[PDB]
């Protein structure tokens, strides 16, 4: 009934990794795998097709691998361009229709480590004379391409009111992000302080601003 | 080749209703068949069924009957797709792609390249309405910056559709500055930010004014950056 794929994989450049795509016997086993790779802004790019077989112009370092119960796809000399999302497809005989597995998003760590920069506005007094409050962190210059925000009231979190960008690519290939508190001038004003606390690989940063 | 150009974006609101076009060429219209694929934001594939290039015959996928219909235009050589009812959850690129043979020459379809998709037809279904931004200045802070320089930017607040434009000083400003992408909220508004890194000794001395542009809310508006 169902394709399954893990949800995410990462390699560095030149290394090697292997995709997973579980299923059952109506689906893989007796039916032809599909492999497609969807890059970022783009529509999914058939990679391989019928368990093994490489169309015209993909690279060998893409190969396909079947077995009775899963699929695999395997990707050598690991390259930055290689960073996509992978799929898995084939055909349900029993309920006559396509099934794609939920794909992989594999990252390519083609660079080294960088740490956020991290700016935190607090409201301005002309948003707060339009009786609204928002407390803006902007994060940039950070790699890889993932994030974690959290938001302080005095010294407790806050989870309402808080609205995060998705990281998206800079123009120098770094990371940016944003996350927006959206408070009441009442808010604002009553607490002793607010917090933008930052996380990426294991090291936290954080920005705090009082009223 | 094999070629596939699809309609525009659309924006509708939820209970609306979007006719999205397919037209193909290059290629025999009836030798290939059309399927239809979505895919919501940062979600996986979704197969919606196909239409039989010939035949004229739709066939859909599970939860996909009465709500989506699919539809030819053989004389043009168009694939089409009405969704009706939208729902919010329905926002996604819609793809159209030819699908392999049903018999003959399934091996060259394969081998040549003849498995293409469509660039995608965006819908966003939205309960949002065009309306201009709020523009807050974000008063100079030297607290997150390299020595001898200030950060200052402009809160573009709850605005609708996207985009705006951000420029500073009139264009006259274009170093160190970063606009970012905009957040969308639970009312359906955007809001974004644009920063920029000057010298602290120009406070004071030089002006900072963020130019915001909103075509489609007929809105511009020049906000003067102050310190604090």
């Amino acid at each position: 009934s169902v394709l399954t794929q893990p949800p995410s994989a990462s390699g560095t450049p030149g290394q090697s990794v292997n995709i997973s795509c579980s299923g059952s016997s109506s689906n893989i086993g007796n039916s032809y795998v599909y492999w497609y790779q969807q890059l970022p802004g783009t529509a999914p790019k058939l990679l391989i097709y019928r368990n093994n077989r490489r169309p015209s112009g993909v690279p060998d370092r893409f190969s396909g691998s079947k077995s009775d119960t899963s699929a695999s796809l395997a990707i050598s000399g690991l390259r930055s361009e290689d960073e996509a999302d992978y799929y898995c497809a084939t055909w349900d005989d029993s309920l006559s229709g396509r099934l794609f597995g939920g794909g992989t998003k594999l990252t390519v760590l083609g660079q080294p480590k960088a740490a956020p920069s991290v700016t935190l506005f607090p409201p301005s007094s002309e948003e707060l004379q339009a009786n609204k409050a928002t407390l803006v962190c902007l994060i940039s210059d950070f790699y890889p391409g993932a994030v974690t925000v959290a938001w302080k009231a005095d010294s407790s979190p806050v989870k309402a009111g808080v609205e995060t960008t998705t990281p998206s690519k800079q123009s120098n290939n770094k990371y940016a992000a944003s996350s927006y508190l959206s408070l009441t001038p009442e808010q604002w004003k009553s607490h002793r302080s607010y917090s933008c606390q930052v996380t990426h690989e294991g090291s936290t940063v954080e920005k705090t601003v009082a009223p | 080749q094999v070629h596939l150009v699809q309609s525009g974006s659309e924006l509708k609101k939820p209970g609306a209703s979007v006719k999205v076009s397919c037209k193909a060429s290059g290629y025999s219209f009836s030798r290939y068949g059309i399927k239809w694929v979505r895919q919501a934001p940062g979600q996986g594939l979704e197969w919606m069924g196909w239409i039989n290039t010939r035949s004229g015959v739709p066939a859909y996928a599970q939860g996909f009957t009465g709500r989506f219909v699919f539809s030819l235009d053989t004389s043009v050589d168009t694939a089409f797709l009405e969704i009706s009812s939208l729902k919010t959850e329905d926002t996604g690129i819609y793809y159209c792609a030819t699908r392999p043979p049903r018999f003959y020459d399934k091996t060259e379809y394969w081998e040549d390249g003849f498995d293409v998709w469509g660039r995608g037809t965006l819908v966003t279904v939205s309960s949002a309405s065009t309306k201009g931004p709020s523009v807050f200045p974000l008063a100079p802070s030297s607290k997150s910056t390299s020595g001898g320089t200030a950060a200052l930017g402009c809160l573009v607040k709850d605005y609708f559709p996207e985009p705006v434009t951000v420029s500073w000083n009139s264009g006259a400003l274009t170093s160190g500055v970063h606009t970012f992408p905009a957040v969308l909220q639970s009312s359906g508004l955007y809001s974004l930010s644009s920063v920029v890194t000057v010298p602290s000794s120009s406070l004071g001395t030089q002006t900072y004014i963020c130019n915001v542009n909103h075509k489609p809310s007929n809105t511009k508006v020049d906000k003067r950056v102050e310190p604090k």
